[PDB]
């Protein structure tokens, strides 16, 4: 919590001849295994409400390592382990009918495994059918 | 009975129809797959999106009406389609109708998984992937189509499915997310359509260009292409689990490491300098060094969240990574030569860096200026943009023994005597055919399997043909019939006709003639 | 404070709207405007349909109608082009002369789907509030509704999946949209039956929704096994595209599927008292008939008269078509064992009734298909083919 | 040296004029036939009609497939290949040959000369698909043992190129 | 170039973006983003609903909720407010506690019926295609359907029109959305039906779709008699809002209207063979169901069980109720006169099943009105009553 | 007959509908406006804009679609909510409440109309209107 | 030909005192007859194509009198007579559906007299009803 899952976390902050150096380090020719998720959320009237009060409320509370980035189209959100919107709650903010499926609408990506169950959209570092 | 019931309102539910899908399929002999495949594991597995033909069509059909209106009368009412420098309304003339394509092809290759996939929840979920792949053929179909009735050059984004066909780049999009979709086996485009295609390459390819279209002031793209990305959580869905039946099955898994090294090589051979090539050459205004971006999508955030989770389970690390990393850095920056040595057989108006991009150029890439922008700026002391000048790069490369090859197996364009990225020339003749490979991996496909890479490449169509008749033939003209589509530059003065081209002479030659 | 840079937008922003307002010349540098213009238009006009569905299949000169050239990148093992003309029997001039009539492209489709999706939970909601389904027959509603419509779900299931295969064979982008297309109204078809299904068991204690009893009269009884087979074999005995979407649509669907639909289900609910399936099967209905304009377009319009290869396509159609009838009229044979199960309704049920429901779907597809491709049928054969397993 | 248009040229027009005299089923057969031996696939005998061949197969396919409809009697359009033989029967005569193939080698120039030899119209569509299918699993599962267990200088004698340059 | 300055926009024009970036304040003036957020909510937040139609009428304290103050600006010659208390007996604590419990604004009431307008189009597009008004039984088409459904048009019209002082008289926002979408829905009944005629007379030949013959019966056949007596009470005869919506939804569309619409022309139709009418009585009985549960909301939640004026309401509602389901039983007793003219289905057109029609009917009013507003009814008597004009 | 039919694709325009309209009144002793009214004149005039409920609906759907669309989608991605200069974002405070009584008070005032109207196409189009002084209650 | 039909014709082309001057002039504090018609279109794809395709070339050929201008989020056009604008015509341009009331749903104002017929849309200086018509045919 929560640098690690900066945008611009790590080599990021390099430039020039200093990322050169590391992108192109040898024990950086391989992939590392990450257990992060990365969320896309395309702007809108709905997803922006619920990025101040859903995400950057009770899903930081619950989750501390969230990031949130504006990246001008949409909000880019960066997490251990798993992110998770209920679009019961999301339709209690926004006064208006919003099942998980009109939640997804402005839903745009996700690095992890995502799944809907119920009323509760979720993306996942956890490889199901294969982790226990 | 006849007067007692109960009344309570009741309708029925998606999820309550999904649940019986599955017992929708019947057991008879010939109910198997008619595709050719390596894969014959257990896949009776389960949807993530549960989605009824009804409640497919209600998700697409608002976020439609969102998009269209924006579209329609929001930013046309602001004139948006005419903001947007003219540097990226042309970039988008490329990427849109070269997406296009990808879509199209993806409908294809989701077919494909459909008639591939045993379990009727894993039918049903591949129907709405072919379905969305329709939708993102016609959004990206929209962009040029808007592009060409409020930008201030509507050539090029008015008929790119006929005049993309002149020239060279247009080649390697039609295997990267094309014939490499379609052409091979079935149950592996869970590999590479979906776990490398989908999970890894759109999101830099449609997700972070939106904010490099709005930095240029381009807000009709990110209005559709964010829209778009949305479908992508059941394709990528879709495909990891049948990836993971592939995982569980040791007599599939022998294959699946190959199968993905061949996909991440395959796509990122083009997607890696052509993506590079059109964000930083074809902007103003850059968000960050592609090197960056690759970075962060691919190697970190793709690399570390899907592969190296799925390295628990024998998934490798692609033994292509260390070469595609080399690409990420240097190859845009290759194929930025040939892309400008070669501006009149594209479709678009090209803009050489100017100070300040240079700058920008050596301090992210240190290196740059001194073999790149040294290029550059001979080129346009010679008269790179000046239609009376008779000059045209790719013979000046010639002229100085920097001869251009074409990859027989991506189709990329390679340079090896200017090139940083990765590849070297391998030139053999096999059954008296001449053949250029230009890295280990493709050389490796093509030694293997000759008969699936015979794909003619420009120098043998248009061998000894001049320039500007090859232009003319093909269409690349604009509505007067004599001022080409592509250009040099993005001013709306002295643009170059085909008089212009012819006058420079230029022949296309047989590159490996001297071999 | 966030570690990347917050872009500005060229949109709103001063200065970079100001940079970009100088770059922009202050003139278009084409007149050119429409979308594709190139496209040569089927009707009075170019439609937005066409200009955002035509030409987007990447053919080469040597698959007709394609505007490329030079071989695919990448070919399966063996050497099975990307796409090829080995894919089907037909020939053409131009495979992207196909055209819609309802001219849909994604965005329509999805939109007129969506009010169907959007009203059919308003009227569940109402019809469940009226407790009209008090009024129906319940040997009808529990006896053969529930299990033989239900069964009906499995016909519509596999002719769904007959068009994986097309989706990915066939030829042009308005085929391939029309066939995908097709396709969702299909497998739309099975999801809405188990839908009223699941529907009724919420209003009738005792009434089981589960697809078990369905899928064994689908399997096993004779009454579906002429139907069963058929589908099997278009489904997954050949992969000939044009030859599953004729066989499927204008050939099976069009006699036995619309037989099943409208002159069973449809028509004998509105003698039974069914005041619910009527709702269900317009929707199928409907979409019979858009199916059928751009299957009619595909191989009536452009395949049975194309200017070089019509005689020759239609050489291919008819054998398909006599194979297929045939198939057709055994399932429907088996079908009309169906009627022994039913109250007696003068007109309706009896063997009067049933030939004229035969005369109507024979006499119609003679109309609607045969006479269009030069296939000869005698309507009154055909009937007194499918009355030998009726029983008096 | 200098190639004519893409599109409208002498050898595509010349190779057209061919076609047209053909005036049998029997003729064109060994016409499409010696034309996919001789000019597709990398096994072929020239690549003098590169980039026409493609364009040309089509004409002749096209001549091939309606000589078959105005001559053949309808169940052979749907039984038999136009050479005479059995269409099942070449289906497992092929399938059988490509099983019995000792190595990839083998197995690739099986499934490419079934190609050039029984490529529709030659043999009806739905058998050709179904055999391809068979024939490209076989010849997929043997390329893929060990896929990258050969280096790429003995690939290179394996495929017996003629190397003509190496870079650095 | 135009004569008028071409305007810039100060969202994309570079100097008076900067203008207004820099008058802009660095910081939010207030963090209460809720629009209205003062409005009670019904559930368990505030609904976007309640948020843009609440207080929307400008009620001053004098009037029971009204948050102004003072009298109104300028009231009619005498002295009549623009709006007040002499418009309706019912008396509550707040005029604005009604909700719609469909939440309908008007987004979301024409979103609904764009789809079913769509939809309609289509079907019947399709409808024609297929053919299937071939099965119908003839005489049911010409000398009932046509003519006596044509007739009901007039009371779905009537009962349209008897919301023209409602919509000017009522006393809050809620009310008067709910009034107006009910009065749209019953005109869109008699377009629907007079469609559907229209439809039929492009399909049958010598089909008259003329209003003539139904006008004709609405006004002189003694079938309609009660019924056409009541509505020209409902709508002409009375002025007092509340009892307008409630004897026209609440008691005579509850039970007259129900009957006919549901348990005759519906019903009757799938038990003649009639597949089209029942796509158009499924809107009417939707709307039926939609419009009930807002005039529930507003007399039995609201007006009812109001905490200070509930009994006084209930006095009123069950003087009206006594009236107006008189005219009901009486407008039943003429209309199941038309049951003579029917050809007789046992179980739906004899005695038997003109009972359990009318225990439905009268039952279900009980359970949905009249127990909840204490109103005491003899289920039975009033069958026995309607079925004194039945003829056996 | 039982199998000859005309199966030419048919449905009915709105305009077909539309022409039956003023047929829908009928005659009785009590069918007269309900407010006082100095203008006792004959009124049976033909509506300008013919619309039935369904075509009513349409219509305005259409319109809302692209309106929130542009508001919910694209200028709220723009951020343009908060790109307007402080003393206008003010002014519309009163011009659009303001407005919002108007708009409210209108549908009264064109149930009014609809009263007072004597022909069935007059009562028609001033539904239509009260319908759209609801919406634009909902609009400001 | 058009000139008085622009938005800042006579009176509005003048400032401070000579408005003034002419404002309260005594022959204008009494309305004058006047025989334009005012058509505010709101701003859309569908329309501008409209404006620019139909009203500034078929629309200006058949009246000259036709003004249009800019109004940033409209386009507000005044002629002498009537102005009208054939759906039909439209959706040929845009090659999709477009009946007369899908023409209506950016048409935002009219001043004059206006109505459908079929697929045209035509706003009109006519007083319908009052005027009698100069034609039998
Ligand atoms: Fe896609
Ligand atoms: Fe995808
Ligand atoms: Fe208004």
């Amino acid at each position: 919590s929560s640098a690690h899952n900066a945008y611009n976390a790590g080599i990021m902050q390099k430039t020039g001849k200093a990322f050169a150096d590391e992108f192109f380090a040898e024990e950086n020719q391989v992939v590392h295994e990450s257990n992060a998720v990365v969320l896309v959320l395309m702007k809108s009237d709905e997803i922006d409400a619920i990025i101040e009060d859903i995400v950057l409320k009770g899903g930081k509370a619950k989750n501390p390592s969230i990031v949130v980035e504006d990246k001008a189209g949409f909000w880019w959100i960066k997490a251990d382990g798993a992110i998770e919107i209920d679009a019961a709650e999301a339709g209690e903010l926004l006064g208006k009918p919003f099942s998980v499926y009109d939640l997804l609408i402005n839903v745009s990506s996700t690095v992890g495994r995502a799944y809907t169950l119920g009323t509760k959209f979720t993306i996942t570092s956890e490889l199901m059918g294969l982790d226990r | 009975d006849a007067l007692k019931v109960n009344r309570a309102p009741v309708g029925v539910e998606p999820q309550e129809v999904h649940k019986w899908l599955q017992s929708f399929n019947w057991d008879f002999k010939e109910n198997r797959t008619k595709y050719p495949t390596k894969y014959h594991m257990a896949n009776e597995t389960k949807e993530q999106f549960k989605v009824i033909a009804k409640e497919y069509a209600r998700m697409e059909a608002a976020k439609d009406e969102r998009q269209f209106g924006t579209l329609l009368d929001g930013l046309t009412r602001l004139g948006a389609g005419n903001k947007v420098h003219p540097r990226w309304g042309e970039t988008m003339k490329v990427i849109s109708n070269f997406l296009e394509v990808g879509e199209y092809n993806a409908i294809a290759a989701s077919a494909m998984l459909w008639d591939s996939a045993t379990a009727a929840e894993q039918k049903n979920g591949y129907l709405a992937q072919v379905l969305d792949e329709i939708r993102h053929t016609h959004q990206c179909a929209f962009i040029n189509h808007y592009y060409s009735k409020h930008y201030h050059d509507p050539a090029g984004h008015n008929d790119a499915r006929r005049t993309r066909a002149i020239g060279p780049l247009w080649k390697g999009m039609k295997r990267v997310f094309a014939d490499g979709f379609i052409s091979g086996d079935a149950v592996e485009c869970s590999v590479n359509l979906q776990l490398v295609g989908e999970a890894c390459f759109t999101n830099p390819l449609i997700v972070a260009v939106t904010e490099w279209a709005s930095a240029n002031g381009d807000e009709i793209t990110p209005t559709v292409f964010l829209s778009v990305e949305t479908d992508e959580l059941r394709h990528m869905a879709n495909g990891y689990q049948t990836v993971v039946s592939i995982a569980n099955d040791p007599a599939s898994a022998k294959f699946l490491n190959t199968d993905l090294n061949n996909a991440f090589w395959t796509q990122q051979k083009y997607f890696t300098p052509v993506l590079g090539y059109l964000f930083e050459y074809g902007s103003k205004f850059k968000v960050e060094p592609w090197v960056k971006t690759w970075n962060r999508w691919v190697y970190e955030d793709w690399g570390g969240i899907w592969i190296g989770r799925l390295g628990k389970y024998g998934v490798e690390s692609p033994a292509s990574l260390r070469d595609a990393k080399r690409d990420a850095y240097w190859a845009h920056h290759d194929l930025a030569l040939a892309a400008y040595a070669m501006w009149p057989l594209g479709f678009a108006r090209l803009a050489l860096p100017d100070e300040e991009d240079q700058a920008w150029f050596e301090a992210n890439y240190p290196g740059w200026a001194d073999h790149y922008g040294k290029i550059f700026n001979e080129w346009k002391k010679l008269g790179y943009e000046d239609p009376k000048s008779g000059f045209i790069p790719y013979q000046w490369l010639l002229a100085n023994g920097h001869d251009v090859y074409i990859d027989r197996v991506s189709q990329v364009p390679f340079i090896p005597s200017l090139a940083k990225g990765t590849g070297s020339l391998r030139v053999h003749e096999f059954n008296g055919k001449k053949h250029s490979l230009t890295d280990d991996w493709g050389e490796r496909q093509w030694l293997i399997e000759p008969e699936r890479y015979e794909c003619h490449n420009v120098f043998e169509q248009y061998e000894g043909r001049e320039l500007s008749e090859v232009i003319a033939e093909g269409h690349g003209v604009r509505s007067d019939g004599k001022t080409l589509i592509a250009q040099p530059h993005t001013r709306g003065d002295n643009l170059w006709t085909l008089e212009d081209i012819k006058r420079a002479g230029c022949v296309f030659p047989d590159p490996l003639a001297k071999f | 404070p966030q570690s990347s840079q917050v872009t500005k937008r060229g949109l709103t922003d001063p200065e970079r709207a100001a940079i970009i307002a100088a770059a922009v010349p202050d003139h278009a540098l084409d007149t050119q405007r429409k979308y594709h213009y190139f496209i040569q238009p089927r009707w009075k006009r170019l439609s937005e349909y066409e200009q955002l569905s035509c030409y987007a299949q990447p053919n080469p000169d040597w698959i007709a109608g394609g505007l490329d050239w030079g071989d695919w990148t990448q070919k399966f093992h063996g050497g099975r082009p990307s796409w090829g003309n080995e894919s089907t029997e037909l020939r053409t001039t131009d495979w992207y002369r196909h055209r819609d009539p309802a001219r849909r492209w994604h965005h329509p489709y999805v939109k007129d789907k969506s009010e169907e999706a959007r009203y059919t939970q308003r009227f569940l909601a109402a019809y469940s509030s009226e407790g009209s389904i008090r009024t129906i027959d319940p040997y009808w509603r529990d006896e053969i509704l529930n299990k033989y419509f239900g069964a009906l779900l499995y016909s519509e299931y596999g002719l769904f999946n007959a068009h994986s295969s097309v989706g990915r064979d066939c030829l042009s982008d308005t085929i391939r949209q029309t066939a995908v297309f097709a396709a969702l109204d299909k497998v739309d078809n099975a999801q809405m039956i188990q839908m009223e299904r699941l529907f009724i068991a919420k209003l009738v204690p005792g009434f089981d929704a589960s697809t078990d009893v369905p899928k064994k009269i689908w399997t096993t009884d004779p009454i579906y096994s002429g139907a069963r087979a058929t589908v099997q074999e278009i489904w997954q005995g050949v992969q000939d595209w044009n030859e599953i979407l004729w066989a499927g649509h204008a050939v099976y669907d069009a006699t036995f599927g619309q037989f099943a639909r409208r002159e069973f289900f449809q028509r004998l609910a509105t003698v039974y008292g069914d005041t619910l399936t009527p709702f269900f099967t317009a929707q199928s209905q409907t979409y019979f008939q858009t199916t059928r304009g751009a299957i009619d377009d595909l191989f009536v319009y452009c395949l049975a008269n194309d200017s070089e290869f019509g005689a020759h396509n239609r050489t291919f159609l008819n054998a398909w078509t006599e194979h297929y009838l045939a198939s057709s009229v055994a399932a429907l044979k088996d079908f009309v064992g169906l009627y022994a199960k039913v109250e007696k309704v003068a007109g309706a049920t009896d063997r009067a009734g049933v030939s004229e429901a035969l005369q109507r779907v024979f006499g119609d597809w003679k109309i609607d298909y045969a006479d269009k491709i030069g296939f000869r049928v005698d309507v009154d054969q055909k009937v007194d083919a499918v009355l030998a397993g009726y029983k008096n | 040296a200098k190639r004519e248009p893409i599109h409208d040229n002498s050898i595509r027009t010349e190779w057209e004029a061919k076609i047209a005299k053909l005036t049998s089923v029997d003729q064109a057969t060994k016409f499409i036939q010696d034309f996919r031996l001789a000019y597709t696939s990398p096994f072929r005998k020239s690549y003098d009609i590169d980039v026409d061949y493609q364009y040309i197969e089509r004409k002749i396919e096209e001549k091939l497939s309606v000589l078959k409809t105005e001559k053949l009697p309808v169940a052979d359009l749907i039984t038999k290949a136009t050479t005479g033989e059995d269409a099942a029967a070449v289906e497992a005569t092929w399938i059988a040959k490509i099983k019995a193939a000792k190595s990839k080698y083998e197995a690739e120039r099986i499934h490419i000369e079934f190609r050039q030899l029984y490529k529709p119209p030659v043999l009806p569509v739905n058998v050709f698909l179904r055999t391809d299918a068979a024939l490209g699993t076989v010849l997929m599962e043997i390329r893929n043992t060990d896929y990258y267990g050969t280096p790429l200088e003995g690939l290179r004698k394996e495929r017996g190129v003629k190397v003509l340059h190496l870079q650095a």
